[PDB]
């Protein structure tokens, strides 16, 4: 029940998933950023903790081509660089 | 599928 603010860019993304609000819990960023995942089908077939941002929003907010959904705190740290505070 | 399964992991620390 703590509340961040998205910056613009991450904002943006949570939109285009029916986001409706400026403040989010951060399970439901996650739930957001997850269904945006799955929505694009980004996550590799075979190993489908593999996540390939480049050439999308979500490579622009990470910085990176792509990352493991096993690094758990790599991905907070991400979302926590792209909060208003 | 898989990847739902490694995001829900995720979610755990939230």
């Amino acid at each position: 029940e703590t509340l961040v603010r998205p910056k613009p860019e991450l904002l943006k993304l949570l939109k285009s998933v029916g986001a409706q609000k400026d403040t989010y819990t951060m399970k439901e960023v996650l739930f957001y950023l997850g269904q945006y995942i799955m929505t694009k089908r980004l996550y590799d077939e075979k190993q489908q903790h593999i996540v390939y941002c480049s050439n999308d929003l979500l490579g622009d907010l990470f910085g990176v081509p792509s990352f493991s959904v096993k690094e758990h705190r790599k991905i907070y740290t991400m979302i926590y660089r792209n909060l208003v505070v | 599928l898989t990847f739902e399964q490694y995001w829900a992991q995720l979610e755990s620390a939230a």
